């Protein structure tokens, strides 16, 4: 071959990538119970909106 | 050790033929017998009643020879 | 020494460093969120629990300390107590007595344990076992207000005894160590010492403030040759770190512990010794014939003449 | 570790199956597109399995794949290794005599279903034959292609015979004018039917080292297998069947007419 | 050199909800209780309103 | 405990059951909330708030919820702590007073909650007997298609015995899996209103629909009786791979030899979206044309996937009546 | 088939010795003492497989 | 400046301890004591029970309920010879009756031994539970099983005595003893299980007993222990066709099962997410614990084609466990409703597979990266794998060069600056001025 | 180290259980009937009584 360089990453080198970062537990967003109307906007100062 | 390996092979083939000449025989003869022992209310002990609920019969040519009395 | 742009933009090759290497998780602050703390275990029968409601409603629950004085919970147990037939119950209602005579410092409240539990648990040879519930409230007692009646009963927790030491939490040890250098047993600090080393207990993550205490009442010869051996079994962070406390405690931060320390300035120069250690740089017989034999050589060639 | 999952095991291999500790690791063996571009690197383009269209300007995405044998070949009788000048035109226009069928079953709702039965397939199979004898084939739908030569079906009647690619008139002559019309299953079907018209057995050297004792139960045991061998072909070869009126076994003696 | 697992053919990208296919004598018997199409009741082939009725 | 108490009763007026489930989750903890930090709930809270989920899932028939809450409770032994708080209740007056005071059998059964439980214990299974022989009436005529089926001639559930020994017999060989003692005294009070005193027949009909729902062999015998799924092997003469040689028992085609076991000759369950099922024979050859080139071509005889076995027998009595 | 063998371990001989080196590098760099309270499955003054294990 | 690697993952901590390893280790043997602890007091309680009742009764005859409630107390506590007497002179005095019979069968399937095979044997595996109890007289209680199902059939006729040449093959009794003898079945060795499918169903069907849905299911469960799927399936696709109204959990269980003993990963994330999709029936604890284990056994499973070049290629199936739990607050199935061994193998994939955004602003500091370093430099040898050693389908001849103005649109700066000297034959070809062909 | 002791105590702890076994085999009884016939027997084999019920 002599200067095979590859235009695809194999899957194994994708593998690789993603089982060495982590997850963020945001991402997956799912909410069931609706939207605190009267709470969340005013909440402790620290983690305030 | 590999022709006495065919020696075990050639003992087993006849007793499992034997074995299992005679369970077809006390089988098939239990058939024709009709024990009825219905109105008795027994333990539903009996010859043939005690071979149906016994297993397969596991031939001794498959076995190896760690199931004949060989240890691990 | 640089990729052109002309060049395919791949991946060279994939780094797997955090699954090669497992890293569990290293702070320098503390858990904001641990109880630092002795844990009682209430764990009553949910039938005693409404019935002494009344009673347990001046006791410490679970992470609740109520600021009622100990002459009337000594008072309710002197007088209730008695009428509760169960033998568990009165036992985990007399930890909570003992849990809450010990953070208000009431030195009057070792009678309880002589009045009641000592005669079946701890006289003349007695088969019965004390729960672990009444054992942690006793020896957190004890050490809180410097009674000297710890000794009996963490002699009783060995394994040919009742068999509690690998049931305490390293907080229990923690305020131990704090009570025997107070007092000054040097025999004391030896014994939880070599307690705490063959239970396996967490030596890197005791109160750095309790070891630095007990050690410092070491001033006898013999465990002062333990303590030197003793100090490898600590981490290199954590022996960095008793340097830094037990020299803040003898200087300027003295004021933070109720009674000052002692002036032990051999515990003190071995610890600076040993944590500099840690931290990267920054045949009489056969003799004594030889000399004589040589004076017998200079008296005979007139070395060492005579008198004059 | 387990005696369950040991006689799961001797029970597979007994019915032939796939052992499940083999599947113990995971093997994603040699994918069919690492082998081809293999082949073709080793070969230095794979010249000669590449067909001509390959060489050609302009080559679609059929031609610049390697030879492969299709289903096409599966049907056609004297279809050789090495066809003699004239066997692969033929190929080609029965080929296009099928795909015109093709088009007609989707035309007219006689495609084949999923779950059909034999006795709706002929009548699905009677219906396309009817409906396809009457229909001309489509010269425009023929296409040549790679290196066969361009042959109208003048010379293939002349060669082959009117018998291989037939007329209307011969289709109602065998099964009962130049113009050529889809061929069908029946008509095919007549014309083929005009032209045809002991275990644990061990060799003698394992024998040679049994003793004389231990060949008696040899003997004795092929004694029982084929006594019981033979002994089960008889009861094939009797075919004596259960009379129900007499409550006793029967055999046929002679046969009428 | 070939592989271990479980070799299966891809998933048929046909729509089975728009192919009728043969009626099963099972079908029949439930076609009563049966929520089919208009096109599924008047087919082209084998159209199941009639065997409704039939 | 407080706070996880009235985050219960917002899911039960919200009626959000992957909510309740919630709440029950987080009042359990984890090693961290329990151990580390040390803020577990006491076992009276976690009484309150599991009862109150239990109450709402077996009031509105969720079969899983409530397996896992009872399952909870059964773990931590909190089924008989309802009388548990009534004793120590008792036992708090008697020690104001100055009486001594103790926990054993004799204190627990001398309470209203286990007197009045055992009192209607015989109504409430002559209600569970009432209930389960009409749902075994109601599975024979569906079964059929409404005449009864063979299928409610002789039920799983015996007879209840003449006396009250024999009705605590009866409910705990028949619904022994569950605690019914203990469902009957959850099920007395409805919204605080004592319905055991006041509403006899809603109570009655309230504890039956409790113990039928948390008990996991109540659910094994009531169950619908569905058909016989015959086994199948490939066609001889492959045509398609849809179709198979189905395998028929000897209730279907009479006469004939008697088999051998399925499973020798090559019969498996086989079954998909298109699968069909089918007899097959083949035409006779006679003395013709076609004598070696075809490959005796496969009559088929469509039949059936399933055994109506309740069906079958109610169509052969209808024979055996409706005929004489 | 034993000349490959052979041959594949004397091309080794300089990449070991560099390794053998490597190996004390990381060893110098270990943390002092007996160990840590937190890295230990076993107990200091113990066996591991000391009957009296647990006291 | 020397550049960083963008390809090189960011430093944090995803372990545990050697002292948390060892004391979850020390306190999962603790509870393992616990459960060993509590069979054994409850054993010989039952056995204490069974000489009083003889030794004290010896001439008083009991009640034949009492004799019944310690007959399926001793069976299930895994002590069937201990009751085989007291069922054949209860089968003898005609006390028992067609819900008596299969109490007694589904009694002797032990659901008291495999409590405390569950948690201490098996460890907390449901599939490991069938194949240990095996073990423990499987065969020998296989056959009092098929023994009393022929005092239930004799005893079914007697109580029946229109539909009379159909009973009791065709009544309620039947079936629920078949259904009995298939689960007491499945807790014996692999030479019933795999009588279940082929002997106990041909012979249901050659008596003619309607099966149920726990008839199905059971057959369902035991090829999924043998480990046959294509069969497993198509009795499924028999209920779904057919019987969909009365489909318990208890399939889906069979199937989550099935496919993780066959080793067919793929299969068994289809049923889960089938599952999540309908809704219906309710996914149990059982549920979640079926497919979380098929997920750590494909995690935990070396791969031999590229032979680990760099690392092992499975341990990103746990990167779903997030997604799974996710799935399972709003599913209503309780995660504290795991089991121990589990939990750890779930916690593990947690740390190394889930952060929040308080963490993700602050994981990257160069304080955390360098403590990350300086751990690997001082104690590596601990925890290192390595240190342990137009349009083309109608376009074939192609328009070429149509007018297209490239003068109507302005790119006019378009000029290139080529080397000086390129024919020039005092100036060579080869030199260091041809790296100045490489400048932009 | 201590690989002799710590076999011997589970090899003890095998023997324990074998003999706290064989004293409740032997003192049981071992009733088998095959039609009507009680044949009562004891753990060492030994027939207490054939009787019949």
């Amino acid at each position: 071959r002599m200067g095979y360089i590859p235009r695809y990453t194999p899957w194994e080198w994708i593998a690789i990538q993603e089982a060495d970062q982590p997850l963020i537990a945001e991402q997956i967003r799912q909410d069931n119970i609706g939207t605190s109307y009267f709470f969340s906007l005013n909440r402790y100062w620290r983690y305030k909106a | 050790r590999r022709v006495n390996r065919q020696k075990v092979n050639v003992a087993a083939s006849l007793l499992d033929n034997f074995v299992e000449q005679e369970w077809t025989t006390i089988l098939r003869d239990k058939h024709d017998v009709t024990d009825v022992t219905k109105t008795l209310n027994d333990t539903q002990n009996d010859k043939k009643q005690l071979a149906r609920r016994l297993g397969r019969y596991m031939l001794f040519a498959n076995r190896s020879l760690d199931d004949t009395g060989f240890p691990t | 020494y640089h990729w052109h742009y002309n060049l395919p933009q791949g991946m060279e090759r994939p780094h797997s460093v955090n699954r090669t290497f497992a890293a569990p998780f290293q702070s320098n602050h503390s858990l904001v969120n641990k109880y630092r703390g002795v844990w009682i275990e209430f764990d009553m029968h949910p039938a005693f629990s409404v019935a002494l409601e009344p009673q347990l409603r001046k006791l410490p629950r679970g992470r609740t300390l109520p600021k009622t004085p100990a002459e009337e919970v000594i008072a309710d147990y002197t007088a209730l107590a008695p009428l509760v037939d169960d033998e568990k119950t009165r036992d985990l209602w007399l930890a909570k007595v003992f849990q809450h005579c010990a953070f208000q410092r009431c030195g009057g409240a070792m009678e309880l344990w002589e009045r009641y539990c000592h005669q079946r648990f701890t006289a003349e040879g007695a088969t019965a076992k004390p729960p672990l519930s009444l054992v942690k409230s006793v020896l957190f007692y004890c050490n809180k207000t410097d009674n000297s009646g710890w000794r009996a009963l963490f002699d009783r927790c060995l394994k040919d005894g009742w068999n509690y030491t690998p049931l305490f939490d390293t907080a229990q040890w923690s305020f131990m160590l704090k009570s025997i250098g107070r007092m000054g047993d040097e025999d004391g600090v030896r014994a939880v010492l070599e307690e705490m080393l063959d239970v396996q207990a967490d030596l890197d993550r005791v109160e750095a403030r309790s070891v630095v205490i007990a050690l410092n009442a070491v001033t006898n010869a013999d465990v002062y040759e333990f303590v030197k051996k003793y100090l490898f079994n600590f981490g290199e962070r954590k022996v960095k770190f008793l340097r830094t406390t037990y020299s803040d405690l003898r200087g300027h931060g003295a004021g933070k512990l109720r009674i000052p320390l002692k002036e032990n300035d051999n515990m003190y120069y071995h610890v600076c010794w040993h944590s500099s250690i840690r931290s990267p740089r920054q045949p009489n017989a056969k003799i004594d014939d030889i000399v004589k034999d040589k004076i017998e050589k200079w008296k005979a060639e007139g070395l060492l003449p005579e008198d004059y | 570790q387990n005696k369950f999952d040991i006689m799961r095991r001797e029970d597979r291999l007994s019915k032939g199956e796939q052992d499940l500790t083999e599947r113990n690791t995971i093997h994603y063996g040699v994918p069919i597109q690492q082998i081809v571009d293999e082949f073709v690197f080793r070969h230095r383009n794979a010249r000669g399995e590449r067909p001509l269209d390959y060489f050609k300007p302009f080559p679609n995405f059929r031609a610049l794949r390697l030879n492969r044998m299709y289903r096409d070949v599966e049907g056609f009788s004297l279809m050789k290794q090495r066809p003699e000048f004239l066997e692969w035109e033929l190929f080609t226009r029965y080929r296009q005599h099928h795909q015109q069928r093709r088009r007609l079953a989707l035309l007219h709702g006689l495609e084949p279903v999923a779950n059909e039965t034999a006795q709706e397939r002929d009548t699905r199979r009677h219906r396309l034959d009817e409906i396809c004898e009457r229909t001309p084939f489509d010269e425009r739908e023929m296409r040549v292609n790679d290196d066969e030569m361009r042959v109208s079906v003048e010379t293939l009647r002349s060669w082959f015979g009117v018998y291989m690619l037939p007329s209307p008139t011969v289709v109602n002559a065998v099964l009962g004018d130049t113009r050529e019309h889809v061929l069908s299953s029946r008509y095919l079907n007549r014309l083929l039917l005009l032209e045809s018209y002991v275990p644990h057995e061990q060799p003698q050297e394992v024998l040679r080292h049994f003793s004389a004792e231990e060949r008696a139960m040899y003997e004795q045991h092929v004694k029982e297998q084929t006594s019981r061998q033979l002994g089960e072909w008889e009861r094939a070869m009797k075919r004596r069947r259960w009379l129900t009126d007499h409550q006793q076994y029967g055999h046929v003696v002679s046969h009428g007419l | 050199t070939l592989h271990n697992q479980r070799s299966a053919a891809p998933e048929s990208s046909v729509s089975q909800s728009h192919t009728v296919n043969a009626p099963t004598v099972d079908e029949c018997e439930m076609l009563a209780e049966r929520w089919g199409t208009m096109n599924y009741w008047h087919n082209d082939t084998f159209p199941r309103l009639v065997v409704f009725l039939k | 405990g407080e706070v996880l108490h009235n985050l219960m009763r917002c899911a039960i007026a919200a009626r959000h059951r992957a909510r309740i489930m919630w709440v029950y989750n987080v009042m359990r903890g984890r090693f961290y909330e329990n151990v580390v930090v040390r803020a577990e709930v006491d076992l009276i809270w976690r009484y309150r708030i599991a009862m109150i989920a239990l109450e709402y899932l077996l009031d509105h028939e969720c079969a899983e919820e409530a397996a896992a809450i009872y399952s909870y409770l059964v773990e931590e032994e909190l089924l008989r702590c309802d009388v548990h708080v009534r004793v120590g209740l008792h036992m708090r007056e008697a020690i104001a007073a100055g009486k001594p005071i103790t926990l054993n059998n004799d204190v627990m059964n001398a309470t209203s909650l286990v007197r009045d439980a055992t009192a209607v214990a015989p109504e409430v299974a002559r209600e569970l007997q009432r209930r389960h022989a009409q749902t075994l009436q109601n599975n024979a005529v569906e079964a059929v298609g409404a005449g009864s089926a063979p299928w409610s001639i002789l039920g799983p559930l015996t007879a209840i015995g003449p006396t009250a020994e024999d009705t605590m017999v009866w409910l705990q060989q028949h619904y022994g899996d569950v605690d019914v003692m203990s469902i009957m005294r959850w099920a007395r009070f409805r919204k605080g209103k004592d319905l055991m005193a006041k509403d006899r027949p809603q109570y009655l009909a309230r504890a039956a629909a409790w113990i039928e729902l948390l008990s996991k062999r109540n659910r094994e015998m009531e169950e619908v009786p569905l058909t016989y799924m015959r086994k199948s092997k490939p066609l001889v003469l492959d045509t398609n791979s849809n179709v198979r040689v189905a395998w028929q028992t000897p209730l279907m085609r009479s006469g004939g030899p008697p088999r051998l076991l399925a499973r020798e000759e090559g019969y498996v369950f086989h079954h998909s979206n298109s699968s069909r099922f089918v007899e097959e024979t083949y035409r006779h050859p006679g003395e013709s044309l076609q004598s070696r080139y075809l490959a005796l071509q496969p009559l088929h005889t469509e039949v059936s996937a399933k055994e109506d076995f309740q069906r079958l027998y109610y169509q052969a009595q209808k024979h055996h009546k409706q005929q004489e | 088939i034993v000349l490959n063998e052979q041959l594949h371990t004397v091309k080794f001989f300089d990449l070991k010795i560099g390794d053998a080196i490597r190996d004390i590098l990381q060893l110098l760099q270990r943390e002092t003492g007996v160990g840590s309270s937190v890295n230990r499955d076993t107990p200091v003054g113990i066996s591991p497989n000391n009957p009296e294990r647990r006291v | 400046r020397k550049p960083q690697n963008q390809w090189e993952g960011v430093y944090y901590y995803s372990g545990i301890t050697k002292r948390q390893r060892h004391l979850i280790l020390l306190h999962r043997k603790r509870e393992r004591e616990a459960h060993m602890r509590s069979f054994n007091i409850s054993r010989a309680s039952v056995l204490q029970r069974l000489e009083q009742l003889s030794g004290d009764r010896k001439q008083e005859s009991l009640p034949p309920h009492v004799r019944l409630d310690l007959a399926v107390r001793l069976a299930q506590h895994g002590l069937y010879q201990q009751a085989t007497p007291i069922v054949d002179e209860l089968h003898h005095q005609k006390a028992l009756h067609a819900g008596h019979y299969a109490l007694l069968i589904n009694a002797l399937a032990c659901p008291r031994l495999g409590q405390r095979i569950l948690h201490c044997d098996a460890q907390c595996d449901p599939a490991l539970t069938y194949k240990l109890l095996g073990d423990e007289n499987g065969e020998e209680r296989a056959q009092e099983a098929y023994r009393w199902f022929d005092l239930a059939l004799t005893s079914l006729a007697v109580d029946c005595g229109h539909f009379v040449p159909y009973l009791p093959q065709g009544t309620a009794a039947a079936s629920h003893i078949t259904n009995a003898l298939m689960r007491t079945l499945l807790t014996c060795g692999y030479t019933h299980v795999a009588a279940i499918p082929d002997s106990v169903y041909d012979r249901m069907g050659s008596m003619g007993i309607s099966p149920t849905i726990s008839t199905y299911e059971l057959v369902m469960l035991a090829l999924s222990l043998q480990g046959n799927m294509v069969e497993a399936e198509s009795i499924l696709s028999f209920l779904r066709s057919h019987h969909s109204e009365h489909i318990t959990v208890e399939s889906f269980n069979a199937l989550l099962l099935g496919h993780r003993e066959a080793r067919q990963f793929d299969c068994c994330d289809a049923i889960w997410q089938e599952l999540v999709d309908r809704r219906w029936p309710r996914a149990s604890p059982l549920t979640a614990e079926l497919y979380l284990r098929s997920i750590m056994d494909h995690a935990n499973t070396p791969t031999s084609e590229p032979l680990q070049s760099f690392a092992n290629i499975n341990v990103v199936e746990k990167k779903k466990v997030p997604l799974v739990l996710a799935q399972m607050d709003e599913l209503g199935v309780p995660r504290t409703h795991l089991s121990r061994v589990l939990m750890d193998e779930v916690e593990d994939s947690l740390r190394k597979f889930q952060t929040y955004r308080s963490r993700f602003y602050e994981w990257g500091r160069a304080v955390k990266q360098f403590d990350f370093i300086e751990f690997r430099r001082r104690n590596g040898w601990l925890y290192d794998l390595h240190l342990m050693k137009g349009d083309i389908y109608y376009d074939d001849t192609r328009g070429l060069h149509d007018r297209s103005p490239t003068w109507m649109n302005e790119v006019p700066e378009t000029r290139y600056d080529r080397l000086y000297g390129v024919n020039h034959p005092d100036i060579a070809k080869i030199g260091i001025r041809r790296h100045l062909n490489v400048e932009y | 180290s201590f690989r002799y002791t710590n076999n011997l105590i589970g090899a003890l702890k095998h023997r324990l259980l074998l003999e706290s076994s064989y004293r409740e085999i032997a003192s049981r009884k071992f009733i088998g009937n095959c039609r009507g016939v009680e044949v009562v027997c004891s753990g060492y084999g030994t027939v207490l009584a054939v009787q019949l019920t």
